DNA sequence: CCTTCCACTTCCCAACCCTCACCA
DNA sequence: GAATTGGTGAGGGTTGGGAAGTGGAAGG
């Protein structure tokens, strides 16, 4: 123990004086005082017998910029439940059991959402044990854990011990909960002495934030041509860095050839980044200086553009070269996950944002493609490869580079991150650091725990995991699912509003409509915009003209009309039919709980029933068959876990071991004894959700959604002020609320994802609240609502794709489209409605609306108030120029998501799913999509439609069949290439053969292992001839032999090739040209060509042939003789039908 | 009840395998007069005919008209489980739920049975028209099958022309054309191996091959083929099996747009 | 070091293929007394034992007992160039790690000569128990290579029942269930021709058709078969090669859980 | 005007059989000393030349030498439609895009004529260089064709050897190594059987089994194959068909300079 | 001595499994 | 320990089953 407990002092000593020197001096005296609290850290401290026990450090920062540390010590706890009536004797035996080891044990009551009958109000005793440490917590429960778990296995006085709950939340999860400690706020603090604990308390008076240092750095390093650097044989040029608006550069002069003095460089007014400039003498100076600087400046926040792969690695061992503890100077150490943390500050990285919040597609998480979207301006262009030499030749370019990367990095992190981090912050229990860099899943599980405290509800513990379930009809079970969203992709070619297009149309459909118009838009005004029809003049304006519209469709169906395109989707889907349905996790219920529920009466309305498509997935062997070879291996004996252990038997295999040897027993059985090795099976399954179960997750839902809705609104309100701008003419007043719309988007955006992560979290492995059915239901409503939508547009027009919440149609252009209303009330003095919404919103109205939503009135009476909702709304988007959508080449496939949809302004509005979007796809491929889709846009008719692209897209052609004979030699080492990329090491790969894999292999040979050890390798390669016949695997030449010194070129393409003669080793020769053709002329394909037979035109493309099914039934389509059918030549003389 | 006795199995082999590939399932008509089978491909292109008369069976007895439903493919599963001569039974009770099979060897060394499930369905009947055809060839199976088969790889479709002096087959395709062309057998060497054309008046049609590949898997139960055809009206192909009776194929032809004019 | 010569050398192709694709790799068992070999199905569903007496090789050396690794893909794929009366050299070291297969043709003009390598192979081996067959029959090959190939058809796993009356297999499926009887025979025209049961009581078991359907592939090796059988024991179907040796095949029943 | 007949003409069945392999599309030529087609596989390997002399057609014209382009994969599928014992008789007019085929059978009873259309093709080719091969090997084809499957079934490649006492193959792969030898036959006892070898000088060289399992795709066309091989030059494996042709292969050996 | 049937080998396509990254 | 969900495109390799072609031996 003693060993331990002085490198616990003797640790928690040093970080003292560690954030003592950054000026956090401890509250060592009585007072009372205000701060804001910016960090946290779990501690130990000494209690009035010098025995240690656990605590908190929390940092608070100073309107002045003084700056302070509380340690507050509380003492952890979990909960245990025992049999009937025993919990006086099970407290006995654990009081004296463990004496001096525990704190404290008492009985709590507390409700849990599992109890038979719970609505009532029941509850149930549980023992609190609390412990002077964590580390006698983390001690005692391996001396209970095994003995519950043979109980619950079988289900002293330990035995009467049945469960355990909460053991496993983190420490200072549980402060933070339990004192309604929480970042980001104004607190009163008090120390009365040590006679008393200390007090932190919010106050809410006060608004504005205080405004904390922050400190951003950029690093480059020499390296070898070719190859990664090292930490060893390279050394750091040059770092960059700002603090709170300035910025300095530091130089080593040794390297770098000349002096670089202090320059101002400004990507745009607002960024005016004035840079001063050092100059060291040794990197060791250069390293000091920064230490020094750091020192003196003592920042709060340090920030990094993915700082934990290069940056604080390579410096800290270029410090340790020269001695230099970064770990003491500085205090960043690398974590135990890989991380570097430290006591006194808060390291933040932009990449652990980018990655998960953005929504940037993965070709944009490099910062250059980040910081040119979100910032919209470049960064400067360099090559590794360059940059020694251009620091030697021409110091001030790596310089100029250099320092951008500071000013980009600093502005990203302050515009979009502080407010969006922040702000979240005040809501979750967790630091920055954890905060930031947690997943998804966990923070809205710490949000649901705050909430379930608050309620007063003890948690579930985790959800433990079974393996090799079976089927009922006794079939080992490989996975199980549920039936996601629906997709369909009815119709191909191309729309423009430009050009007629034929329609048909039921008469009976637009007298639907016109028989409820009035309804309709009464409707659509009360519920929607909230203004009610008594505030507003001309109702009966409106309506004539709609019934008169609809009276000329319904009396001429049949025509041919320009298309107006329009997208209706529903906005926040799964969050609103979550609300809507009052579906949580806990509640649905199955017959055998309700047979035990009081309010299971007569006339009741509690119970809610929907329906949901499960999935499986089975092997076909018998119960019989995986029975027997489970007794069959009760023989078998295993290799130890290491060469030198005993061998294991059968029976000394975990859990874990056992069933994925028997996976493959059965697998491998199966294999000879059954053709088919996994068989699918799809089952409609009916479940009941109580309404009236504990709201708190559904609460939850509602104010997460609440509060993207606030940031939806102000960006509503800021794209109307544009469009009066833009209308009115005001460049720079566009361009200032350009820069507010495309703010507040992305915090919009980036609320969409934690908001959504509460549909998944219900389903992740171990999740605390997990059930399956909700994640169901969910998206069977989600299939039906846009089912019943597709019929009804399908009636008036055609729709063009159906995605998982919004149809894509085209409308006739004499539909009704949009009316102007006039109100009473200055408040909102014109509304505005488009009948395309109101129409589709009265259907949803209609069937999905809840009639059976309860809450509760008088929490003393057990009353309930029954209640009507709907939160379900379609939104317009739309009116668009151009729309165009791919075919597939296999025949009556429907190729779904991809197309192009144009502005009515002609300029690109969304282009979904092809190679330009996707990372490292074939550039070729990238490039010919680009142009054709802009040429789409040209031409006035359906023939020159095509026409306009055929001569765009032979360029490609041509281009191949010249074999690039004009281009230059480095433009096809661009256009040419993939860029795929790897998940994982190659090591693990192993066996496998693909493209991938092959050329990580290729390179192990020319470079060896220092490219292949780690995961994120990426490849650039071409697939050559000359071993003819060679399966595609086999032929894969990366470009870092074109790269290579011509002898080591020579000697490779030599031993890959198997080619002794070969003068002229040249990409133009080695490159298989007739698979970058066919690539081509698949792509072509499935844009032009196959998307005009589909539209009645002449062939647009002479060059790439048709497919041959589509070549027969075109030609039988186009001759003069016809085949009759038997039945016009021979009369039919009955129809009989023959049963037994 | 019904139950048959036929003395070689390979008579109904050959037929299922004809059957197999053109029409997917059927109802025999079972009658004191024998079996009778009419069905039409699921193309309505064209219609199968087979004619088994009692008195080729070894025994019969049908105790009343029935009908049942078989799919064809599933037949011609179990009925390659019979021998080459292996002698075959055949019995069915009113209920129809399942058709009896059994095979014995020519020495009664073994027995093999098994039943057949059978199944609902439902058809058409199409009228016969029973005209005389202007013209009528008779001709060695194996030889239009070679026709069929070649021509068929020139192209879909084939021209039949006939004409006193002599008969022709003729197609095309993106590679050119063929012809084939077939005239009277001077003498007669034996009655199977002569071609023999009787007509009224020339005639010339247009048939699709996909159909004909499917009737040329009778050539094993006959040497000889009939070919019927008449201006602008379905060509008839007919195979005779000795005893048995007769398997006979309508296709209707192509006809031009000019009556659209 | 190791040498055997036989001239009759196909005996040693068709029973390696029959082989070939059932088991991946097996350890080769050497002695002055012959060659054995045993392996295992990788399933563990069946067991494969071999033996060839060294009497009846043409020439035969062997100084010490020797045990050999290989893959069987690799020495099929070199016999398939063996002509069918080519005589068969197999040439070893136990000193080293290949075996050398020399083909000697008839017209004594062609030769033959291949190198392989062996592989590197352990395994726990244990002799079959004895056991009192209370039933037994012998048959001509093809009679039961139809019988499973025509069965297989009808579904995916053969009931046989036996007595001293006959033997009748069965099966059941969607696509309709049947049968076969062989009835004992009392006579017969050539012993190449005779099926005969002998029983102590009668027996009946279900076997995995998709395995027989492999077991089938041993019928060149000789005009009859061998069965053996008895409740909850495996049943074992014997070859014998020439008078050199036998070859055997032991599968369990299915369990039935009543 | 051109025209020719053939009534062996399954030899002829034969001949695009082998040829489809090497080259798909190619270009024949006629002349009064015959019919020859010769040309670079599509990989430009390894070469073909092919001619049957005038004289062994039944009868034969032509007026003036000419060349015609086909595709051999449709021409082949073409003469899939006679049958063997057919009468062959080929025509085409020097204007003509067209070449007609027609197969009478010897009864006369039936007659069939097909049309197809050539295509406008130029053609890259020399004249073949030969010399007198330092060894020559003759052999019962089935042999050569069994020991090129044979090694093809183990690795890439085969060392091919020749001596006074007999002719010897060796090649080598993953799994093994192998060796083969044909001794000259002491006393023919039937001349289809007879391996009989010349040798100046010992020669060793290596061949990639892929062509050579290609040139035996003629082994229907004649009973014994001839391998013509020296030092510093390609291999010739060539066939003699009947009276009137003959199909040359023409294969440049691995190169082990490599080392 | 000649012709047919059966077995064995070769060739081709369809169906299913692997990965990465965008779409909801 | 720490870890949201399901649908689909594109490119490539593996496996198994059917059709076609040739040779042998069996039958007359
Ligand atoms: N990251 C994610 N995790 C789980 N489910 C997700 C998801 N992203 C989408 N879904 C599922 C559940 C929601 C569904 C539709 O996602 P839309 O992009 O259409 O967004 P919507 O909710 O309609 O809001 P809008 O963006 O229109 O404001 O896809
Ligand atoms: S749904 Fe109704 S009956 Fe069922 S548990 Fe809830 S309140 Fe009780």
């Amino acid at each position: 123990s003693s060993v331990s407990a002085l490198k616990r002092l003797e640790r928690s000593q040093w970080t003292d004086k560690m954030d003592l020197r950054f000026g956090f001096e401890r509250l060592k005296e009585p007072g009372e005082k205000t701060g804001w609290l910016i960090n946290m850290h779990p501690t130990e401290i000494l209690d009035e017998d010098k025995r240690l026990g656990s605590a908190v450090d929390y940092y608070f920062i100073q309107d002045d910029g003084s700056r302070f540390k509380v340690a507050l010590p509380y003492k952890p706890y979990f909960y245990i439940a025992t049999r009937k009536g025993c919990e006086r004797e099970v407290s006995s035996f654990l009081s004296k059991k463990f004496q001096g080891k525990i704190a404290k044990v008492e009985t709590v009551p507390k409700e849990d959402l599992d109890l038979p009958n719970h609505l009532v109000g029941l509850k149930r005793n549980y023992i609190r044990l609390s412990f002077h440490t964590v580390e006698d917590l983390v001690k005692v429960r391996k001396e209970i854990s095994p003995a519950v778990k043979k109980n619950r296995e079988q289900d002293d006085q330990l035995d009467n011990i049945v469960d355990m709950r909460e053991y496993d939340v983190p420490y200072h999860i549980r402060l933070s909960i339990d004192l309604k400690i929480h970042v980001a706020h104004w607190y009163n603090v008090r120390y009365r002495g040590n006679a008393f604990p200390v007090e932190i308390t919010r106050r809410d008076d006060l608004v504005e934030r205080p405004d904390p240092v922050v400190l951003a750095f950029a690093i480059a390093t020499t390296k070898l041509p070719l190859k990664f650097p090292d930490a060893e044989t390279d050394q750091i040029m040059m770092i960059s860095y700002m603090i709170d608006g300035q910025g300095y550069l530091i130089t080593n002069r040794e390297i770098v050839s000349e002096d670089i003095e202090d320059f101002e460089f400004t990507p745009k007014p607002e960024y005016e980044g004035p840079f001063c400039v050092f100059n060291e003498p040794d990197e060791a100076h250069l390293i000091q200086r920064w230490f020094e600087h750091v020192q003196e400046t003592k920042p709060t926040i340090m920030v990094t553009y993915n700082g934990d792969f290069f940056d604080w690695p390579f410096v800290e061992a270029r410090a340790a070269v020269h001695g230099l503890s970064m770990q003491q100077e500085i205090g960043f150490q690398k974590d135990s996950q890989g991380e570097y943390k430290a006591p006194q500050c808060i390291h933040m990285d932009c990449l652990r944002w980018v990655k998960r919040d953005s929504y940037l597609p993965v070709g944009s998480h490099n910062l250059k493609a980040a910081a040119k979207a979100k910032l919209g301006y470049d960064p400067v262009e360099l090559d590794p490869e360059d940059m020694c030499r251009m620091a030697t030749e021409q110091p001030q370019t790596l310089a100029t580079y250099s320092v951008s990367d500071a000013v980009a990095t600093y502005y990203l992190y302050m515009k979009y991150v502080h407010p969006f981090i922040f702000a979240l912050c005040t809501i979750i229990p967790m630091e920055p650091d954890e905060v930031l860099r947690k997943g998804s899943g966990t923070l809205c599980e710490a949000l649901l725990m705050v909430q379930a405290f608050h309620a007063n509800i003890i948690f579930p513990n985790k959800q433990e995991q079974e393996f090799n379930k079976l089927t009922d009809d006794g079939h080992v079970l490989d996975s199980e699912t549920y039936v996601g969203g629906h997709v369909e992709a009815l119709e191909s070619g191309v729309f423009r509003s430009d050009i007629p297009c034929r329609f048909r149309m039921n008469p009976a459909a637009f007298d639907f409509l016109l028989q409820r118009v009035e309804k309709t838009l009464r409707h659509a005004l009360e519920e929607e915009e909230k203004v009610p029809v008594e505030q507003v003049t001309n109702f009966e304006e409106v309506c004539d003209e709609i019934k008169s519209k609809l009276a000329s469709l319904k009396d001429v169906p049949s025509r041919i009309e320009c298309p107006l395109i329009y997208h209706l989707d529903v906005g926040a889907m799964y969050p609103n039919i979550i609300l809507t349905n009052r579906l949580q996790p806990s509640a649905m219920v199955d017959e055998a709980t309700c047979a035990a529920c009081d309010f299971n009466k007569p006339g009741a309305n509690c119970q809610r029933k929907m329906a949901w498509q499960w999935r499986g997935e089975f092997m076909p062997a018998s119960r019989s068959e995986y029975h027997r070879i489970q007794h069959q291996l009760e023989s078998e004996k295993f290799p130890p876990l290491f060469p030198e252990g005993p061998a294991r038997a059968f029976h000394e295999l975990s859990r874990e071991e056992q069933a994925k040897y028997e996976k493959r027993r059965l697998a491998d059985y199966c294999r000879k004894a059954y053709k088919k090795i996994h068989i699918t099976k799809v089952e409609e399954r009916l479940t009941t959700i109580c309404q009236r179960e504990n709201s708190f997750y559904v609460d939850t839902v509602r104010a997460f959604r609440d509060r993207r809705y606030e940031f939806k609104g102000l960006h509503k309100v800021w794209k109307k002020k544009l469009s009066a701008a833009v209308e009115v003419g005001d460049a720079a007043e566009v361009k200032r609320c350009k820069n507010m719309e495309v703010l507040y988007d992305s915090l919009q955006l980036a609320h969409k994802c934690i908001l959504n992560s509460f549909y998944g979290y219900v389903m992740r492995k171990g999740a605390r609240w997990y059930s399956m059915e909700m994640a169901g239901i969910v998206c069977f409503t989600g299939a039906n609502i846009i089912t019943q939508a597709r019929e009804l547009i399908e009636q008036i027009g055609r729709p063009l794709e159906l995605d998982t919440d919004g149809i894509w149609c085209v409308l006739p252009n004499s539909f009704p489209e949009n009316f102007v209303f006039k109100t009473t009330n200055v408040k909102k003095p014109k509304v505005t409605i488009s009948y395309p919404g109101a129409m589709l919103n009265i259907m949803v109205k209609e069937g999905f609306t809840n009639d059976q939503y309860q809450e509760l009135a008088e929490p003393s009476s057990l009353t309930y108030v029954t209640r009507s909702e709907n939160s379900i709304f379609f939104e317009v988007d739309g009116p668009y120029l151009a729309m165009i959508l791919p075919a597939s080449k296999e025949e009556g496939k429907k190729l779904k998501k991809r197309y192009a949809v144009f502005n009515e302004d002609g300029s690109l509005a969304e282009l979904k799913g092809f190679e330009v979007k996707r990372r490292g796809e074939l550039q070729l491929i990238k490039i010919f999509q680009s142009s054709v889709f802009e040429a789409f846009l040209k031409g006035s008719t359906l023939e020159e439609v095509y026409g306009s692209v055929a001569k765009v897209a032979d360029y490609w052609l041509d281009v191949l069949y010249s074999k690039a004979a004009n281009m230059p030699d480095s433009e096809l080492f661009e256009l040419i290439s993939e860029n795929r990329s790897m998940s994982r090491k190659l090591e693990d790969y192993g066996e496998q053969k693909s493209t991938s894999i092959s050329t990580a292999k290729r390179l192990a040979e020319f470079l060896g292992d220092q490219m292949v050890k780690d995961a994120g390798l990426s490849c650039r390669y071409i697939i050559s001839r000359k071993p003819e016949g060679s399966p595609v695997t086999e032929r894969a030449i990366p470009l870092a032999i074109f790269q290579a010194e011509p002898t080591v070129r020579k000697h490779f393409l030599r031993k890959w090739l198997k080619s002794s003669s070969l003068q002229d080793f040249d990409i133009r020769a080695i490159l298989d040209w007739d698979y970058y053709i066919e690539r081509l002329g698949s792509a072509i394909q499935k844009i032009i060509t196959i998307p005009a037979a589909l539209q009645q035109v002449k062939n647009p493309v002479p060059r790439v042939k048709h497919p041959d099914w589509l070549h027969k039934k075109l030609l039988e389509k186009n001759d003069v003789y016809k085949q009759k059918k038997i039945s016009e030549l021979f009369t039919l003389e009955g129809r009989r039908q023959v049963t037994m | 009840m019904f139950e048959a006795r036929l003395v070689q199995g390979s008579i109904l082999k050959k037929v299922l395998e004809a059957l197999k590939d053109l029409i997917n399932e059927a109802c025999w008509d079972i009658s004191s007069s024998g079996v009778n089978l009419q069905s039409m491909d699921s193309s309505h292109v064209s219609l199968v005919q087979l004619t088994l008369r009692s008195e080729g069976f070894d025994t019969y007895r049908c105790d009343r008209n029935l009908a049942m439903g078989v799919n064809l493919t599933s037949m011609s599963k179990i009925l390659k489980c019979a021998g080459n001569e292996d002698i075959i039974t055949l019995r069915a009770e009113d209920n129809a739920d399942t058709l009896a099979l059994v095979f014995e060897a020519p020495n009664q060394e073994k027995v093999s049975d098994y039943e057949m499930k059978l199944m609902d369905l439902d058809v058409e009947q199409l009228g016969i028209p029973e005209q005389e055809y202007s013209c009528v060839v008779k001709m060695p199976s194996g030889e239009f099958a070679r026709i069929c088969r070649d021509l068929s790889h020139i192209g879909d479709a084939v021209v039949i022309s006939c004409a006193k002096d002599g008969v022709k087959f003729s197609a095309s395709g993106e590679l050119g054309n063929g012809n084939i062309k077939l005239s009277q057998t001077s003498n007669v060497d034996k009655e199977e191996e002569a071609v023999t054309i009787e007509m009224n008046e020339p005639v010339q049609l247009t048939f699709a091959l996909r159909y004909l590949n499917f009737f040329t898997k009778a050539t094993p139960l006959s040497s000889t083929v009939t070919l019927s055809m008449s201006a602008d009206v379905p060509l008839v192909v007919e195979y005779k099996i000795a005893d048995m009776g007769h398997l006979k194929y309508y296709l209707a032809p192509k006809i031009e747009d000019e009556e659209g004019s």
